[PDB]
């Protein structure tokens, strides 16, 4: 239909909603899940040290 | 009411508009013709469910608790999970872009999409009835504009990492040679890597507007056409197929852009 | 689940009860659950999965023989 | 005059080949789909997820023709 | 008028399409039913379960552009 | 006038297009029941009573278009 | 008179789609007999009873439209 | 002049079909004629006398097809 | 009128062809998706990410000719 | 044309699909989360085993 | 004048749908053959010698096709 | 007028092909490149790599005539 | 008009048609050819003299089919 | 006049056909390469070497047919 201005509106709403997730969002989430990950690995670390 | 129905689904396509040069709202027949005319009523709900996004996760991603997490955070950790692995399975390198775009694109539309489901006539009813405002049509990703907004993003981006990832040299030796190999074939390789490039991203955006488009439009179309008592039958299961509709158009956005910008860079 | 023998010409070699298994047949990677339709198939040299019910992984290793 | 039955023939040739599409594409998968569930009774409940999966994707042009047929036939007569 | 052979020739053109997808798209389903019946014949009550369920999906597009077939056929004559 | 002409070959065009449909569909039906049956000649009789069940299903819209098409030749041309 | 020459026209697509699909519907079928006869030749005249009465459906459609293609032909014009 | 003309294009019709149908009819029966000989070939005179039987059914509904094309041709001119 | 009524049937064919091309390309390679988590179920995860990236290639060029079919029926009108 | 009606048919409809996805769609995702819950709280369990 | 200059259309067609059904019945056949020969490399002579004899029989009908096309094309336009 | 006017039908015309031949060529070599890797999960990268260099040479002529249709849409409008 | 525009139609006809039937027919060919081919790593001359006789004869029709559509492009017109 | 229009529809047709039949075969002729490769793959190199040499041979029709629908586009019309 209408190829329109909104094409340049809407890449710009893109753009900074990329950016504020890029540095917000996504490290501290992915940090606080794997440090969980890691240390219940560091459970199964602890088991096999104390067998051997 | 003097409605025939052929002009109701005529008034139903039709979207709101502003004259960039007259700051003029624009008629339900009479448009500018100047390019400069912002679809105001999707840059509204697209910027409102950005926010909202961006508002969840945040929230979230300040409280986030390490230990037994949360029934909330469990539904926002399952999704980054999610997207991690995939990401992760088809993405090798270090950039640290890839796994946020990947999110944003994937939430981003998945709610889009999920804001056809509503009744067609009652944000419509709310907007022209109480604020008087000539035109709504409500879904952001149904409208090209956009779909193409974000696949021409992508295209920027695929340039960018096949020429910072293997520089002109490499990258033209790729779209000249390949795959023929020889000078007389270099003219013909041009075109068809040419081509084929411009292909990845346009299609990206027109197979999400076009799903999301008809899909509407059958919405449009049974509301218009057909009695109250008979519009029900026909209603569900297109809404039912729809919700496999709206999640697959998503998740396929944010599969191959994964995909482009990894075959690209690697 | 269901039965698996792993049978040589001179000793038997696993008789438990098996959730599901893997082998490379000699046209590929083959997975069988329970109820899986009668088939017969040589297999190549080299590991088989067991994963016993409850979920025990073990590997055994074959020279070969016919599925 | 000539503009109804041109609409009504251009939404004719959308529907006939948008039903070929579909019925020949869901066939195929149909079949195969078939032959593993003859293969992996138990797993039917899974694989029939994979169906569905697939299916909506093979699904996805036919409906969009068939939809601007009947805006062809219905909504500019 | 001149609206009236068009309108037939529509009508016929829509059905006959119609009725090659959903011919073949059965067949080719119902190959693999059989062939999978013919090697475990203790299946076919659970195979013919499953046939009905994909053929339902087969027949949805064949059957809407019949059916508009029917109504460019009859009621708009 | 023209109009019996252009209705005989609607007609023409709808029975063509089903004798195709039908034709193909029970001759890939049909001969995956005769593989059927060489590989368990013994059950010749149980796969040729599903058989039956198939085509029926594979024929029911190509008699549609056969009946439309002796319904426009005989009774409106 | 325009309404000798049509209806060649529309006897010729008839007799055309009717010969297309007979043909291959019996090519194929034909096939998977041959195949099943080059596994049990001693079965042969079995697979040939259920050969014919296959067959027998298949031709049911195509010997309709080639004999309302000569109707046309002949008593029609 | 056009009443010519339309009979020839009938004709190019009615025999290009025919040769498509008698083409691909025989080539796949021939086919798996070839793949049952070369599994045995001890039995090749044998499926040789089964596969001319066969053929001869694909082989005729295209044949008089075309003998309608010929007289069209050059009977009706 | 003279000029619009005809885009109408452009657009039909662009929509009905893609349609076509993009259903029955996605059900053959569903197909071979289906058999695939069939033999190896493990499998299925990493095989549906293999199957969304040939996908992504397949209906690539369908998609360009529903855009354009789109914008022709759309915004020319 | 009756726009009151096609109001009250799209209400029905809406009615309709709600009780479909609330009952049939919401406990698959409920049981998914919980799924994961149970999964970390069993992950966290054994590991804080093996530190003793 | 156009009376001649259209008969061309016509043996374009005639000799163009009698090309695709030689070319591809043909292809099916000798990639029949082409297996049988790479199964038994001992047998190749009597497998030429057979495939040669069904060829024959798959020519005939495409060659009197692009015979008649020739014939209209020079003797007839 | 009819130079503007039927140039839109050739684009689309020119676009529905090009979608048909990518789409089953790519189609056809994606499902044995996933039946393949389903069988072999280790060669799963050697064999992608081999699947997008001939899939290259299979895509290459229909964005030849996708190209062409979209200068005959747009250029010469 | 009515003279050379529909030889140029013709002459397309005729070069499209052989366009298809030469590319499909050799690419069966071809393809049961390589299946050989990986079948017996020994045997690739052997088995590729056999394939460039039968491609042969699959390719003489459609070039005889070319030959005529450069005698309508170059020669009639 | 009116003279070019028809110029640019057998183009059209030509280039389409052309884009089928090369987009088609290589797709078969790849889908099968793809099977040896992932059976043998220290064979790739040698397989992709016979590859190359039937993949220049599909394709040699559908070059000649765009090549001319060039020459009647850009240069004719």
């Amino acid at each position: 239909m209408n190829l329109n201005a909104t094409i340049l509106g809407q890449a710009i709403a893109f753009v900074l909603f990329v950016l504020f997730a890029m540095k917000y969002v996504w490290p501290p989430l992915m940090a606080a899940i794997e440090k969980r990950q890691k240390e219940i690995a560091d459970g199964l670390a602890s088991a096999e040290r104390a067998h051997k | 009411e003097n409605m025939t129905p052929q002009d109701y689904i005529g008034h139903h396509l039709n979207n709101l508009q502003l004259d960039l040069r007259t700051f003029s709202l624009v008629d339900p027949q009479n448009p500018p013709a100047t390019f400069w005319t912002i679809n105001i009523d999707s840059m509204f709900f697209s910027v409102v469910l950005g926010l909202l996004f961006l508002v969840l996760f945040r929230s979230v991603a300040k409280k986030a608790t390490s230990g037994v997490p949360g029934k909330f955070q469990t539904a926002i950790e399952l999704v980054i999970g999610f997207v991690n692995g995939s990401v992760k399975d088809m993405y090798h390198g270090k950039s640290k872009l890839i796994a946020p775009l990947a999110l944003t694109i994937f939430v981003w539309v998945f709610l889009m999409n999920l804001m056809d489901l509503l009744p067609i006539d009652l944000l419509p009813y709310i907007a022209e009835h109480v604020l008087g405002l000539p035109a709504l049509r409500v879904v952001p990703s149904a409208d090209v504009n956009v779909t193409l907004s974000m696949a021409l993003g992508v295209f920027i981006l695929i340039l960018f990492y096949s020429i910072k990832m293997k520089g002109i040299g490499g990258f033209t030796k790729e779209l000249t040679l390949q795959p023929f190999n020889h000078w007389a074939f270099i003219p013909v390789n041009l075109i068809l890597e040419g081509v084929s490039l411009l292909s990845k991203p346009v299609s990206l955006g027109l197979r999400l507007f076009g799903n999301m488009y008809a899909g509407e439009l059958i919405f449009i179309l049974i509301a218009g056409l057909l009695p109250w008592w008979s519009q029900w039958i026909l209603n569900v299961p297109w809404a039912i197929f729809h919700i496999l509709i709206i999640t697959l158009q998503a998740f396929i956005f944010m599969v191959l852009t994964i995909v482009y910008l990894s075959m690209a860079s690697e | 689940t269901y039965h698996l023998d792993v049978v040589s010409a001179e000793q038997q070699m696993f008789s438990g009860l098996v959730e599901k298994i893997q082998v490379t047949g000699s046209e590929g990677e083959l997975g069988i659950y329970p109820g899986h339709a009668p088939l017969l198939t040589a297999i190549k040299p080299g590991m088989i999965r067991i994963v016993k019910q409850h979920g025990h992984e073990e590997f055994i290793y074959l020279s070969g023989g016919i599925l | 005059n000539l503009n109804m039955d041109l609409l009504y023939m251009a939404a004719a040739v959308m529907m006939g080949l948008a039903a070929i599409g579909a019925a020949i594409g869901i066939g195929i998968l149909g079949g195969k789909f078939l032959e593993g569930a003859a293969r992996q009774p138990d797993l039917i409940p899974l694989l029939r997820t994979q169906f569905f999966i697939v299916m909506g994707l093979v699904d996805a042009i036919p409906m969009i023709a068939v939809g601007l047929g009947l805006y062809v036939m219905f909504a500019v007569a």
